[PDB]
Formats: C-alpha cells, structure tokens, sequence
C-alpha cells in the first residue's frame, strides 16, 4: 500500500526545509 | 471582504514602512525548554519575567543567518511578521537582538503541530481537514492581498491554539513582492514546479502548496514522496496525482484544480482568484465569515494542562545561549 511505503520512508518525520 | 482588506493594507504598510524595533530584552526572560528546532536556530518555551506569561521565543545565531545566505530572508521574517495581523497568524510580541542572536518572542501555541497530531491520528478526516484548509484559504487570501508570498506551508509550521484553530508560523521564507521572484526555498514535498523549475514564479506556489497540504492532511501521506529530494521534485514535475479510495469526488476535483501544472489552469490564480475556491463544491458546507469570526466548533481540541504545558510538543536536545561580549554582523542587522 502507498501508506505503509510511505511509513517505510525516511521522511515520515518533521521536515527540513531548504534554501539557496 | 474588498473593504476589509483595504483597511488592513493601510494599517500594514504603516508597520512595513516604520518597523517597530528592539521591544525587549534577554534578561526579561527565563528560558525554560526547546519547542522545536529549523536549519539556523531553536524555538524555546520562555517565561517573561515581570508579566509572568509564556511565549514562543525563536532564537538566531546571526553568524548561522549569514553563513546559510539569509539575510535578507530573516530581515524579510521580522519585517513582515511585525506588520501583519489576521487571526490566524502567530504574532509576534517582541522582537530584539544582542551581539550574538536574533530573537523574535511570539505567542506561545500549546497545542502543538498539526504535524504531531496528523501524524499520531494518522489522517484526518475531510471535515477536519476542511476546517483548517478554510482558515490557511483566508490567510493567504489575506497575506496575498499585501502583496506577501508565504512560501513554508507544512503541517510543521502549523499550530493548534486553545480553541482547536490554526497559527501560521515561521515567516522565514515570507517575502514582499510584486510580480515574479526565482528563490529556490521552501520544503520539497510542497514546492510547486515552476519552483523546481527555475523560471521564475509568483504566488500561486502558495496555492499549489494549499493542494499539497490538503491532500496530506486527508491522506495521511503527501502527493508526491520518496526518500529523497532529487526524486521527490520528479514526481512533481510529472505532475501525476494518485489519490486515497476514501477521497471523496468533490475532493479530487479540487485539488487537480490546486495541483494544477498549468498557471493559466490553478485555482486562485485565475481570473476570479481565491474565489474559485471558496465556492467549490469542497467547501459548500464552509461559512467563511464564522470561520474567521472563529465561530465555527473545533473538530479538535489539545488537551491543555498548564500554561506553561508542553505536552503536545515533542522533546529536543538543549543547548546553552551563547552571547559574545563582540558585537557580530552589527551593520548587516541595523534594521532589525
Ligand atoms: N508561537 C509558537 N508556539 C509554539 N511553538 C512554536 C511557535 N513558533 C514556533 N514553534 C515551534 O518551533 C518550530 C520551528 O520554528 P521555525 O520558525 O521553523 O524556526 P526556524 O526558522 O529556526 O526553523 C515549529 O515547528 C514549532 O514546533
């Protein structure tokens, strides 16, 4: 199921965002 | 509303045009405990000292600013955050700075992240996620008015107050601009491909991210993920959207009207703008005025113990606030 690949993913936690 | 917000554009643009500066101080503060952490600084509990009240103090090593090319962005946050005022916005309290740091003292929200909250619960329910989706339509609608792109909606920087509303948070990224600008900021799951793209973009990234964020709170999971970046900005470029069985039609239709590729085709960049969000089917149970009237009951309520509680906050690792007897960076932050 799409949930538990993403569950499974590194980026289920707070996410970092990004500049430059 | 046309009325409304002309009256809150002029009482912004006397805030934008003479900022209020240095409102506070360190030692009028007790620091008690970090409530959650960005790239270049912390958010900390404190405790004001002659008052007694709790606020949300956020914490930036000017060297870190500099390092991390932020200047101006950080300029823009306090600028812009000292301005504005809408119901569902942080405000900000004070604001000051020493040799070492930046502070920006905001209202303390208790109730933590929604992150936290969709993440335990899993998903949310559509009339839970329409609730809050409502209150960041008319935040932006507000912020856009003033001619303010947001660029760092995430369920991170969303807080749950006493009363079960939404607090935007963390201005970081906010900018005040006319027509175009080519920043490559923001988070990955949310950024809206012409982003990615590099061609210059206004704000209707703001909307794209709207989708991005309805889509997540209803399924649990965002539109467009892998384990990492790289592969993320691909599959929003293809711009292909799967969506849950339990995703109601009206739903779907909505955000391929949000997750929309097409400039000329993405609701609220349209020739009637916000309003083709407003009166979509989606939301034909929303009375927009008792939402911003905060009317409307609250689908959830944090458990709310003390007042400086921080229950509905994760646990961070400490670290003590320096501050140099140098003064650092002074002319960069005159303004601040
Ligand atoms: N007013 C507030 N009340 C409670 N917690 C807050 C408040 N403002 C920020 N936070 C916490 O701090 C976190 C990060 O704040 P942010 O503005 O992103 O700082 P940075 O710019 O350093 O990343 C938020 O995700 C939230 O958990």
């Amino acid at each position: 199921t799409t949930y538990a690949d993403f569950i499974a993913s590194g980026r289920t936690g707070r996410r970092a965002s990004i500049h430059d | 509303v046309k009325e409304f917000l002309a009256k809150a554009k002029e009482d912004f643009l006397k805030k934008w045009e003479t900022p209020s500066q240095n409102t506070a101080q360190l030692d009028q503060f007790d620091r008690i405990k970090t409530l959650g952490t960005g790239s270049f600084g912390r958010v900390m509990l404190v405790k004001h000292k002659e008052s007694g009240n709790h606020y949300a103090m956020k914490i930036l090593d000017k060297q870190k600013v500099v390092k991390l090319k932020q200047i101006e962005h950080t300029l823009n946050e306090k600028r812009i955050l000292q301005a504005v005022n809408f119901p569902f916005l942080v405000k900000l309290e004070f604001s000051f700075k020493d040799n070492s740091n930046l502070y920006m003292v905001m209202e303390y929200v208790a109730g933590g992240e929604m992150f936290s909250h969709l993440r335990r619960i899993g998903r949310f329910s559509e009339p839970h996620a329409r609730f809050y989706a409502a209150q960041i339509v008319l935040t932006f609608e507000y912020l856009h008015s003033l001619d303010l792109i947001y660029r760092d909606l995430k369920p991170e920087n969303l807080l749950i107050d006493q009363q079960g509303y939404i607090q935007v948070t963390d201005f970081g990224f906010a900018k005040r601009v006319k027509g175009r600008t080519w920043t490559l900021c923001g988070t990955p799951e949310y950024l809206a491909p012409e982003i990615i793209l590099s061609k210059g973009y206004n704000k209707a990234v703001d909307w794209w991210a709207l989708g991005v964020l309805i889509y997540e709170m209803a399924a649990g999971y965002p539109p467009f993920f892998a384990d990492q970046p790289i592969q993320i900005y691909e599959k929003i470029v293809s711009g292909k959207v799967r969506f849950p069985s339990h995703f109601s039609s009206d739903l779907k239709d909505l955000l391929r009207n949000l997750l929309q590729v097409d400039l000329t085709k993405r609701f609220g960049n349209l020739k009637n703008g916000v309003n083709d969000i407003k009166n979509h089917k989606w939301f034909a149970t929303t009375d927009w005025i008792a939402i911003y009237q905060r009317k409307v009951e609250a689908p959830f309520i944090p458990k709310f113990k003390g007042p400086g509680d921080t229950s509905n906050f994760d646990d961070y690792e400490e670290e003590e606030i320096r501050v140099s007897i140098n003064e650092k960076c002074g002319k960069e932050f005159t303004e601040f």
